[PDB]
């Protein structure tokens, strides 16, 4: 094939990211995998004249017992964003979120059959560490398009198009979207018809590169901020209600509270019961009406980053909001059903997947957890071929409450 | 003496050209020593004479060696170094003794003339050019360049270590059972063979080394146990830290206390129970190095107890990968934690301590979990697996706290061990408003410019009270208001605040804090029999909130 030259944003040097500690079984796995990739010429060993590094991990392929190499190219991708977004970007179809069934397929094996621009390879350096630092790391770079680098799909773009043309021509009412290592394939077929068409697509893919799960996006609906309807009300109940509407009012135009406050008049005990008024009973219904709806006035700005906040609700339930501008929610939701980190990890991948389908973009996550706990454990349950950006926050206990139920 | 191994290609940083520093004029004897030294280096291949066509130069000097009458050349590579490409890091961590597989034999081999024994990229040599000035700078000086890795150049540690790795490689392949640790210009080589076969395998490794340009000591000259390395004393089947002496002093200076703490911290990886909190407190508001700091009675108590711990020599064991890894943690008080890691009780691979304060306010359950994360990471680094923990907290205490707390967590497999003090929760807030309990609506305020502030409460029983506060902050007063309400309330209380900031602090159920206020509140919360804490939005005309709002 023909090597397409690549360039970093002017000034920016390559990634010099430290390698996180790996358990023995993950190191062993990485050595097998890399010895085999080297034999096949996909990667080559490198000397100390290469100052760059990006982290590398081992994960178990989604539904499958078998170790897989996961390279963390978040830094490189950030430093390459001129290349994979502006020069050769993949357009994201608005029709994908519309389909009844979307299937995700790994097409990462595609990239290893294509050479990487030689003047770029040094930036793809990574290090397999050793236990207790008893031997120097084993160091490689890529000779072909690496998985996980946003440049790879940008470059392989015209090859993918040639591969998909027949299947696309024969099935016009099917949307296929490439994002990183995955192919998203949506249709409105009945589920058996949909699955059949995926297999045919696997065969097309098979004549080039692939081995020998289904979203239902148009069935995604927001998790409305929920206002209870109760038997009787206490003072405490009303205040908790006011605080909650008070918070919605900062997002949804038209939210009203005034009638409820009138109920609080005076300085009375917390458990006391208080009579329910028509003005309140109505205003309450009027608000509850607005929470069911899209936020009037909020719209996706393609130029701006996506952000996802996640609150631990307890009993295995998690809530989350996606926004570009704080409090202006493009999507809210919940994830449900062991282990606090295993669940958070599952919620992050699920939220990321939906983000890819809806916007073609991945969110920066605000994660309610100690950095070090997350760093240690996340790979133990991670199954995606990508890695979202994240930071760590202490959840405002009030935010948690307003998104209950 | 100059390895036949292929060179690492090297570059200057992309925008830059090689150094051009002017050679200062030297003395006659300095000039003489250098010509002597350089002639001997030139014969061995280390350096070469070059023409005047080479534009590059970096300064050389000579200083009399070790007070003796030997001279050492000394090249100043600061300028070339600033222009040389960045390299990859030699090591990203250093091995810990506790992580070493036990071996029947280990011998030490040092490489002689390590840097000078390794070639330098042909294309880069012209950048290492230096000039021995002629006397009084009358005539053109003598110009050489390096053919090998210079001492003091930026790339030499890294190109050396990688050259050796390339050389060791095939011998590793044919001897997969043999352990070789590369450290600077030492090799540590270890086997489970019997002396003779080991003696054999060594001289065979020496031989592979010599085919490659590397001279090593012979049997007569190879050093003996214990091996002293990285501040450790490594005997054949136990290890410890190198000898530690705690000075006797009538009085301590800043600098004395820093070195004390450095030694204690270092001793703490095998002497269990070391403490430095009270000594570190003295270091606060750091003054002059020479300054005398009188010891508090608590620092004196601490030094004394450390003194006893270090009284009798302790040692550590090496790692048997077939056995399991157990880790035990004990509370030592005031955010201080100590741990031991063994495989067979109670023979420690290593020990440690954890003191860190993550946050301004915490409780023991949070600190214990943080200490577990720390020890887990350390275990992954050192042994490549997580230990089985034995923790001083009930499965129910921990279950209760972490299911209810808003942050996620997950410690590896642990089990409870009864090693007081146990970690417990000292109070729990209530889930529901309390019937029959007085409801306090509290509030606080601080004038941003005057910094003066009022704090107080209003009650459903008509009670009321407000106080004045000098030089405080809006945050400080809102905690004052909550504290007031606790002091003046009975054993059961509802409290209503509009401070998310106070709520957050209290909701998380701290049992220790840097704020004295927050410790006072904590004393109160523990003495109470029931507290329910609620939040209302400010300035919304909510009930009692507005009353106390204007009051303050
Ligand atoms: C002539 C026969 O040998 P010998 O002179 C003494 O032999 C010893 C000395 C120490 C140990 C401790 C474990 C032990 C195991 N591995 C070690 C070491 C010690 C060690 O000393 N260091 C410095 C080290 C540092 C970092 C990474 N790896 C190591 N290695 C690599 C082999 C074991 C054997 O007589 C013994 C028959
Ligand atoms: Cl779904
Ligand atoms: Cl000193
Ligand atoms: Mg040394």
């Amino acid at each position: 094939i023909e090597t397409v030259p690549v360039k970093l944003k002017p000034g920016m040097d390559g990634p010099k990211v430290k390698q996180w500690p790996l358990t023995e079984e993950k190191i062993k796995a990485l050595v097998e995998i890399c010895t085999e990739m080297e034999k096949e010429g996909k990667i080559s060993k490198i000397g100390p004249e290469n100052p760059y590094n990006t982290p590398v991990f081992a994960i178990k392929k989604k539904d499958s017992t078998k170790w897989r190499k996961l390279v963390d190219f978040r830094e490189l991708n950030k430093r390459t964003q001129d290349f994979w977004e502006v020069q050769l970007g993949i357009p994201h179809p608005a029709g994908l979120k519309k389909k009844k069934s979307v299937t995700v397929l790994d097409v990462g094996d595609a990239y290893f059959s294509v050479p990487l621009d030689e003047d770029f390879r040094k930036y793809t350096a990574f290090t397999i560490p050793s236990i207790n630092n008893e031997t120097p790391g084993i160091r490689y770079q890529y000779n072909v398009l690496p998985q996980g680098w946003k440049g790879s799909p940008a470059i392989f773009q015209s090859s993918m198009t040639k591969i998909l043309e027949p299947f696309r021509k024969q099935n016009p009412d099917i949307v296929i979207y490439q994002y990183m290592d995955d192919l998203y394939v949506g249709s409105d077929l009945e589920i058996g018809q949909h699955r059949t068409k995926i297999e045919e697509l696997r065969q097309h893919l098979l004549r080039w590169g692939l081995t020998t799960y289904e979203l239902h996006p148009d069935k995604w609906t927001v998790q409305p901020i929920v206002l209870p309807e109760k038997d009787s009300w206490t003072v405490n109940d009303i205040q908790k209600l006011v605080g909650k509407l008070n918070w919605a009012s900062q997002i949804y135009p038209g939210i009203k509270v005034r009638q409820l406050c009138k109920l609080l008049r005076g300085t009375k005990a917390l458990t006391e019961v208080i009579p329910l008024t028509e003005e309140a009973e109505l205003e309450l219904a009027e608000n509850r009406e607005i929470l069911k709806e899209p936020v009037h006035g909020v719209y996706y700005d393609p130029s701006k980053d996506l952000i996802a906040e996640i609150q631990k609700q307890g009993q295995g339930q998690w809530t989350y909001q996606i926004y570009q501008e704080p409090f202006k929610n493009l999507k809210t939701g919940k994830y449900a059903r062991t282990n606090d980190v295993k669940q958070l990890t599952e919620a992050v991948q699920k939220i990321t997947t939906e983000s890819i389908v809806i916007w073609g973009k991945t969110p920066k996550f605000k994660l309610p957890i100690q950095k070090e706990t997350w760093e240690t454990w996340w790979t133990e349950y991670w199954q995606a071929t990508w890695i979202p950006e994240w930071e760590f926050v202490n959840t405002p206990p009030l935010v948690k409450l307003w998104y209950q139920l | 003496p100059i390895s036949p191994i292929e060179t690492v290609p090297v570059k200057l940083k992309p925008g830059m050209d090689g150094p051009k520093v002017k050679q200062w004029p030297l003395t006659e004897e300095k000039i003489k020593a250098l010509v002597e030294i350089c002639t001997e280096m030139e014969k061995e291949g280390k350096i070469s004479k070059i023409g005047p066509e080479n534009p590059y130069n970096t300064p050389v000097f000579a200083i009399k060696k070790k007070d003796s009458t030997k001279w050492r050349k000394l090249v100043d590579f600061r300028e070339l170094n600033k222009r040389t490409q960045d390299f990859w890091e030699v090591q990203l961590g250093i091995p810990h003794p506790a992580g070493l597989k036990k071996k029947k034999s280990v011998t030490v081999l040092d490489v002689g003339d390590a840097y000078f024994s390794v070639p330098l990229d042909e294309d880069f040599r012209k950048y290492t050019a230096f000039t021995i000035p002629s006397i009084n700078n009358e005539t053109p000086g003598i110009r050489y360049q390096y053919n090998v890795l210079p001492q003091g150049w930026k790339g030499s540690p890294a190109i050396f270590q990688s050259s050796m790795t390339k050389i060791l490689e095939p011998f590793r392949k044919q001897n997969p059972d043999i352990v070789i640790y590369q450290y600077m210009d030492d090799l540590y080589v270890g086997s489970d063979l019997e002396i003779g076969q080991h003696r054999t395998k060594i001289e065979e490794l020496r031989q592979h080394l010599l085919r490659w340009g590397l001279t090593t000591p012979d049997k007569k000259h190879q050093k003996e146990p214990p091996f002293l390395w990285m501040g450790y004393e490594l005997h054949p089947d136990k290890w410890t830290v190198q000898p530690i002496v705690l000075p006797e002093k009538d009085s301590w200076t800043v600098n004395d206390i820093q070195k004390l703490v450095g030694k204690l911290n270092w001793a703490s990886q095998i002497y269990p129970g070391i403490k430095v909190r009270q000594l570190c407190k003295l270091l606060r508001g750091t003054k002059a190095l020479t300054e005398v700091i009188p010891l508090t009675e608590e620092a004196e108590l601490e030094l004394a107890e450390n003194r006893e711990i270090l009284k009798e020599p302790v040692h550590g064991v090496y790692y048997d990968p077939s056995k399991d890894l157990i880790a035990e943690i004990q509370k030592q008080g005031q955010g201080q934690w100590t741990y031991q890691i063994y495989q067979e009780p109670f023979k420690n691979l290593k020990t440690g301590k954890y003191a860190r304060m993550r946050g301004a306010h915490t409780n023991d359950v949070k600190q214990l979990t943080e200490a577990v994360q720390k020890i887990t990471t350390e275990s992954i680094v050192i042994w490549g697996k997580t230990p089985k923990f034995k923790l001083p907290i009930q499965k129910e205490t921990w279950e209760t706290w972490w299911t209810e707390y808003w942050q996620a967590t997950w410690i590896p497999e642990w089990e409870f061990v009864n090693t007081p003090p146990l970690v417990k929760l000292w109070y729990q807030l209530e889930k529901e408003p309390i019937v029959g309990a007085e409801t306090f609506y509290v509030d606080g305020a601080a004038n941003r410019e005057t910094k003066l502030g009022k704090a107080g409460y209003v009650t459903n029983r008509g009670r009321q009270k407000v106080v004045t506060l000098t030089d405080t902050t809006n945050q400080k007063t809102e905690l004052q208001a909550i504290y007031l309400a606790l002091q003046d309330s009975g054993l059961e209380v509802n409290i209503v605040t509009d401070s998310q900031y106070a709520l957050g602090i209290i909701q998380a159920q701290p049992d220790q804090s840097e704020s004295e206020l927050v410790n006072q509140i904590i004393e109160q919360l523990i003495k109470k029999e029931k507290v329910y804490l609620a939040w209302v939005p400010a300035h919304k005309g909510i009930g009692g909130n507005e009353q106390v709002d204007k009051l303050v």
